[PDB]
């Protein structure tokens, strides 16, 4: 669920 | 929790670059035009390398830098001035860890260290920052992943170094190190967010994977004697960092087994937690207050809760705590990439300064 939100989030 | 400090690299000091004579003796033979309708142009882009060069130490230096770098692209496909070509000329830098001036014909060499002061200024531009706002965090963790896709395009099509301070195992510390402080502002950003417990643990796994590889490469010979000091002090922070975020991981890997109802396993791994804690405050000793501020802070953390796990443990569930080594290890989660770097994008470069010469 978190990692596609932190995905983003890193770029 | 209270932010680590982060490292930065310097910046190279540059010394000349004569291309107005040469570009001038080459559009004569060989474009056969006056070299006089190029004032203008030759202008714009020294103009552009003495701001690149002593280049301001905020966010837009960065776009300078690459604006400059894609402009001498453009003036390379026009005029040869790589190594061994026609309208070469000496291109002057300084060596960082030695200080001394390293002299080559190769326009290559120019934008190698305009390259490299790229990803040197994201460093500082990284580690400035308090990280105390999410938007902090996200600018931080993009810096660092800017920086190492600088030092990382450099060391993949710069193959043969310049000079020392860019050969292939010095740009790799400076990768790792650069990925590590990224997936830390990651880490940093998943615990905000209260994110589960294993995905912290993942995050935090990674963070001492990087370290570790920035670790080994501080302690082979070859690099500790041309970093000098600089060795010593980069590796006493990133030795402790690898206890002190292993810490973090198995904290979190406790937490998971309080969420899986395993107060055995919740023991052991608090316990392993305070232990790599307890080392990585040791190994902090003359540290600055930054370090000292987040090791009190986590010790608060992980103290109590180890206190209180073998404390419910010992008089509720009885559940057998089990050695460390009989428990799978956790798992690093690499979410953080070397961003690439396109030298030649028409959006950070503006219009070609000698699209005349045809």
């Amino acid at each position: 669920e978190a990692l596609k939100q932190l995905a983003e989030w890193v770029s | 929790v209270p932010r680590m400090p982060m490292i930065w690299l310097d910046l190279k000091e540059a010394g000349d670059f004569h291309f107005q004579p040469a570009v001038k003796k080459f559009v004569l033979k060989n474009y056969g035009e006056n070299p006089e309708a190029y004032n203008e142009e030759l202008k714009k882009l020294e103009l552009l390398r003495q701001n690149a060069v002593r280049v301001p130490r905020d966010f837009e230096g960065c776009s300078v830098l690459r604006k400059y770098l894609g402009q001498l692209h453009y003036l390379q496909s026009r005029v040869p001035m790589g190594s061994g070509q026609e309208a070469a000329v000496p291109v002057t830098w300084t060596e960082i860890f030695s200080g001394k001036s390293v002299a080559h014909e190769d326009i290559k060499y120019e934008q190698a260290c305009i390259l490299y002061n790229l990803g040197a200024l994201h460093s500082m531009l990284g580690a400035m920052d308090k990280r105390v706002s999410e938007e902090g965090m996200k600018v931080s963790c993009t810096h660092f992943q800017c920086a190492a896709g600088a030092f990382a395009y450099l060391r993949e099509h710069f193959p043969q170094a310049y000079s020392v301070d860019m050969s292939r195992q010095i740009l790799t510390l400076n990768v790792n190190l650069m990925l590590g402080q990224a997936q830390e502002c990651l880490l940093e950003k998943s615990m905000l967010d209260n994110r589960k417990s294993f995905l912290v643990a993942r995050i935090s796994a990674q963070v001492v994977d990087y370290y570790k590889e920035a670790c080994r490469a501080l302690e082979n010979p070859d690099t500790a004697s041309l970093l000098g000091r600089i060795q010593k002090d980069w590796k006493k922070l990133v030795q402790m960092k690898i206890y002190y975020f292993a810490a973090v991981a198995h904290l979190h890997m406790g937490k998971q087994a309080e969420e899986q109802q395993k107060f055995g396993e919740r023991v052991a791994y608090f316990q392993s937690a305070l232990d790599k804690l307890n080392e990585a405050i040791k190994l902090a000793k003359g540290q600055p207050d930054t370090v000292q501020d987040a090791l009190r802070f986590t010790m608060d953390v992980i103290g109590g809760k180890y206190n209180s796990a073998k404390k419910d443990n010992d008089f509720i569930y009885h559940e057998a705590v089990p050695a460390l080594d009989t428990l799978q290890p956790v798992k690093g989660a690499p979410l953080v990439k070397p961003l690439p770097v396109n030298p030649t994008d028409p959006a950070v470069t503006g219009p070609d300064i000698f699209a005349k010469l045809v």
